[PDB]
């Protein structure tokens, strides 16, 4: 059990990190999923004005 | 590969670079 | 430890450990340090002698790579009573790579980049269908880029003087060729480009921020060196940028939230995770639940 | 802290920060038969990595009232993973035990445990002459209590019972005490289903106590068969 | 870099970068778990590694997950942190958990 | 024997044979050996010095020719009023080698394969002659084909961002140029591609049989970059594949029986022989008769 | 007789006084993962002589109308001893096969069978454009029958599938067939549980005939794993 | 034959493999 004295806040916290080692290889780029665009950014057209 | 041109800049893709230190971000300590 | 690394590690067999004063697995994140536990310290493993490549991950594999810079649609034709604000058989655009999604991610994993640039021009034309336009066919026009530096006057008709380009580089261009390509080099007065520039541009307070002065490239007028024609034309060029021979520096966590402008780093999110302001990733029942649980 | 520890056992591992030493049981370490010892013929089968690791059982509540806890071996181990099978589908067996205790409180808790392996535990009953059935003594994963922990349910002393091989959960020392025991047996080996080689037995000599907050103690097993041999393959028996 | 362990509603900004452990009055309890797929929206796909790897399509290698306690000085306990090959669901108990 | 064969064996001459003990044409089908006799040892022969090559029936050769994979009509024009399921001026292919007999049998011959790929694309135009259409000509358009990896978005209009293709490897080409030609390397996550497979994608009961998930490519998106224009046509894209650098393993009995789909092995076969499934040959009146009787 | 032979394989064995020979698919035997050749880093498994050992499976009657039959390893050998047990503990394996098929009659009795080990027999339905469903392809020990002996079950022909490590029970000459699969893979090791490497087929090409007293004429077929290793140790899935 | 390009996969077809083991089909006994 999570033991913690009447002078310690009852609830503690965990941080969680995660990395790749040595062994770790990539391959077959390709476009990434995680941006996006649906029209043009502000200032954009401004480029040509 | 050809690069028959004056200017250095002017090649292709240089992919035959191996080298790295990692320990630079993962062990940044003394 | 600075080497050549062309594959991945290896992995070394491991016996059982029961040994005081001596705990691999371990760690003191406090220090900022990254965990060095091995697997051959956290389990029992075997010998692999591994024989992956990392010539995939290189920072100029990751990089050299063709994408969209810029795209302008205009209109080849009469442009005599056309308004002050169309872009009259010509256009001039102020070159940045902040325009498209896909590149600007790609480029903002670093602080500093020096590379040369590919530029490939890619020309289509359409026929307007305005009014009762017919299909009629597509001409093979010839279109001519100049590159103006910072400094230099720019092209206002598309048949001014600039064009002659006495120094400024051109390029001619037919329709029907391959798409023009030519190679920029590096062109920062600095060692390397500012990806993300932590200051102001003048030496006054009303300066732009964010944008180094030293990165300024200049401005691309692309125009149809033939003259117009009885029936109108929509002509678009699309210019790809493939940096090469590249050097990076400082890598930077990558963007979340989709951009908002290219003057700045401006951010709000989305209405709902993932990717929100306040959810980045998306939802789960609890920390106790899985979504994609194998049940049978 | 006082001492750090880490034992692997396979793809298992156990870190510990607050620990006394290990106890290796007369000073010896788990191994495999030697040929000059061996009796059965048949070829034994050693899974190794499968087995020689480490299995946690079900963790107990460190009461005011508690007697003490006993775990026989390998009984306990039995029906657990494939430690378990090998043992079912195997008529003989032969394995050391690298036992881990773990106990933590904070530093207003008071407490002292006595955790020893007795070899051949044969226990008695009280105010009865009948012996004690095959439910008193077979309990699995779960084990059992100390009825009295004062003769150590044997009509012996629990005050003698150092010469076994153990250790002390002090919470005002140490959370953890670790003992290593090589196979203990008069034969070879043995039929895992009908004779158990070692209790591990965790008594409160000294109660809990504390006068902040109070929370739930627990103390937890983890036992890592060493050296797993299994001669006699037939059908399962559990 | 750090897991957004905590993906749940009610769960803001800096709060779904912890995962927050009480005292239990019940033995053998689970706290949490990591759904382990990169490719898809979970705690590690805004890692270094998982925005990194999203780039690409094949990966292999090991992996480490580190975990920091953030209580204070004189707060104990021990934790198991277990990893399961796939072909089954995920173990809700540490009977299962361990093996 | 493993050797280097690079002609046909060639014949010794022999003589009378009549010897106790040895019967060179008596053999043991039960063993699973095929017959040692030698034509040497039936006959009574003479020495043949045979310079046939046996070039090409080399597994490279016999596999190393483009053959069609893929092939889509759609119409270049103005999909306003559309539905939402035909190819609006691109299409979105999922890769694979089953949808055309010839080339699907012949690798279908092998259990494993390991080869690159040699992709070749073939585009052509026609005019829409629906309604009151004329001919009116052949644009000269540009396509852009993007190979979108699996886990990658595909696009879903004729300008979406996607086809910026940051990363994704894209070609552009004209019709008027020769058919697009590119190289795809082994893409297997395994030693070798599994022409068929004994199992299932998923773990659980619900996932398809006999595709294995480690040969998986991803999807093929074509588009003409051209905008639309007055009139209709259509565009059709023919892809074919050359195997190369080939290796084979586990050669497999021919497919007898038509194929019924892309994703499995079903039959019924033809409704009378050959090839039915009672009968794969045809018949004769009896085993006492042949058709192409020599008479005279 | 034409051939005897002995077949130990742990603490099994198998006497054939009538057999033709062995066979070795594509002149190959069983052997371990190298290290130049493995892919994950978990210490593997090795049973050894736990699970390299003859499992006979249940007999199938040889009567007039018989269209064959099929078993799919290891899927057959699942959930069958301490194999069994390491498959379902286990979330990868690897294994060759020593298969033994075993068919014996009178001296007036005629039939031939064709005993092949068909290597990724990816299996087809017949007048449906729906693929074989799960319950179509995982049989267990009882295996299957072939709907359609004559096309393969594949849209393929009988006629070629002598090109597979093949061998042949002829009533008149022998009484067995045994063939020794290596492992038969693109990948060094796989699920057990998903996938399978092999399918031994029995076809009756030449029916079962006689004129004395008619007898039940089984067929019997015992396979032995060879060369078993084990990765990536959890809970039993099954 | 030419191959100026820097992948190795993207050479031409390598038809020069003349050895063969047609004992491991034809005699695959002991
Ligand atoms: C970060 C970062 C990356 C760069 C480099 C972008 C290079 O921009 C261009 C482009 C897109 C086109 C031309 C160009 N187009 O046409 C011609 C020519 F034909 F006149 F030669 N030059 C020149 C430059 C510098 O700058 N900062
Ligand atoms: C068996 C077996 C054989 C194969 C290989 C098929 C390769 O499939 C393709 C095709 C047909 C086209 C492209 C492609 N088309 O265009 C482009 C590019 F232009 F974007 F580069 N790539 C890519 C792949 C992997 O996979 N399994």
């Amino acid at each position: 059990n999570l033991i913690v004295p009447s002078e310690s806040s009852d609830t503690c916290s965990l941080i969680g990190f995660i990395a790749a080692k040595d062994d770790f290889s990539l391959r077959l780029m390709r476009d990434s999923p995680d941006i996006g665009q649906l029209d043009h950014l502000h200032a954009a057209e401004a480029a040509y004005q | 590969q050809i690069n028959f041109y004056k200017d250095s800049y002017a090649a292709s893709a240089s992919k035959q670079d191996f080298s790295q230190d990692p320990s630079k971000f993962t062990e940044p300590v003394v | 430890i600075e080497s050549i690394i062309k594959t991945a590690t290896d992995t070394v067999k491991s016996e059982i450990n029961a040994e005081l004063g001596v705990v691999p697995s371990l760690n003191a994140v406090e220090t900022g340090a990254t965990s060095n536990t091995e697997p051959e310290e956290a389990i029992q493993t075997r010998t692999v002698i591994n024989q992956h490549g990392v010539s995939e991950t290189l920072v100029e594999n990751f990089l050299s790579r063709a994408a969209l810079v810029s795209k302008r649609s205009f209109e080849y034709k009469d442009h005599t009573s056309s308004t002050a604000r169309a872009d009259k058989n010509f256009f001039k655009w102020t070159i940045n790579t902040r325009s498209f999604v896909q590149l600007r991610r790609k480029l903002e994993l670093f602080t500093y980049l020096r590379f040369d640039a590919e530029i490939t021009i890619l020309t289509t034309v359409a026929v307007n269908g305005s009014g009762n336009n017919t299909y009629v066919g597509l001409p093979d026009l010839t279109l001519q880029a100049m590159f103006v530096p910072t400094g230099a006057l720019t092209p206002e008709k598309q048949d001014s003087f600039h064009w002659q380009s006495g120094s400024n580089a051109s390029v001619f261009f037919k329709i029907s060729d391959p798409p023009a390509r030519i190679t920029i080099p590096f062109m920062c007065i600095n060692s390397a480009y500012s990806v993300f520039y932590d200051g102001f541009a003048g030496f006054e307070k009303n300066g732009l921020y964010g944008i180094n002065p030293a990165d300024t490239i200049g401005n691309l007028c692309v125009r149809i060196v033939n003259e117009h024609q009885p029936v109108g034309f929509t002509v678009t060029v699309r210019v790809y940028m493939k940096p090469k021979h590249i050097k990076a520096w400082a890598p930077r966590p990558p963007r979340t939230l989709p951009y908002m402008s290219i003057a700045n780093a401006n951010y709000k999110g989305k209405e709902r995770a993932p990717n929100a302001l306040s959810a980045i990733i998306g939802n789960r029942d609890s920390v106790k639940t899985m979504p994609h649980n194998i049940v049978n | 802290s006082d001492r750090v520890l880490q034992l692997k056992l396979g793809n298992s591992a156990i870190v510990t920060q607050e620990a006394a030493n290990y106890c290796c049981a007369y000073g010896e370490w788990p191994n495999y038969l030697p040929d000059h010892e061996a009796v059965a013929i048949d070829k034994p089968t050693q899974p190794e990595t499968a087995t020689d690791r480490f299995y946690t059982l079900k963790s107990v509540k460190w009461e005011t009232g508690s007697t003490g806890w006993w775990w026989k071996l390998p009984d306990a181990l039995n029906n657990i993973g494939m430690f378990g099978q090998n043992v079912q589908h195997h008529y003989l067996y032969r394995s050391g035990f690298l036992i881990h205790v773990q106990c933590n409180a904070t530093k207003f808790h008071q407490g002292a445990l006595l955790v020893v392996a007795i070899p051949e535990h044969q226990r008695g009953a009280h105010n009865t002459n009948t012996s004690p059935g095959f439910d008193d003594i077979m309990k699995g994963e779960e084990g059992g209590t100390f009825n009295h922990p004062y003769v150590l349910d044997d009509g012996t002393s629990l005050a003698c019972a150092t010469i076994f091989p153990h250790q002390w959960i002090n919470l005002r020392t140490n959370n953890s005490a670790t003992i290593v025991l090589p196979w203990m047996n008069a034969a070879p080996m043995d039929f895992p289903l009908r004779h158990n080689q070692w209790t591990l037995a965790i008594i409160p000599v000294v109660p809990l106590g504390t006068r902040t907050t109070s929370s739930m103690v627990p103390i937890t097993v983890s036992i890592a068969p060493m050296c797993c041999e299994f001669n006699g393959l037939r059908h399962a028996i559990t | 870099s750090m897991m957004e362990i905590n993906n749940t509603e009610s769960a803001v900004g800096m709060e779904r970068l912890k995962v927050d452990i009480s005292a239990l009055t019940d033995v053998d309890q689970l706290l949490f778990n990591i759904p382990l797929d990169i490719q898809l929206d979970g705690p590690l796909r805004n890692t270094l590694v998982g925005n990194i790897s999203r780039y690409y399509t094949h990966w292999s290698g090991s992996l480490e997950m580190t975990f920091m306690f953030c209580g204070s000085f004189m707060a104990a306990g021990k934790l198991i942190l277990c990893y399961t090959p796939p072909g089954g669901s995920c173990p809700t108990t540490r009977e299962t958990a361990m093996l």
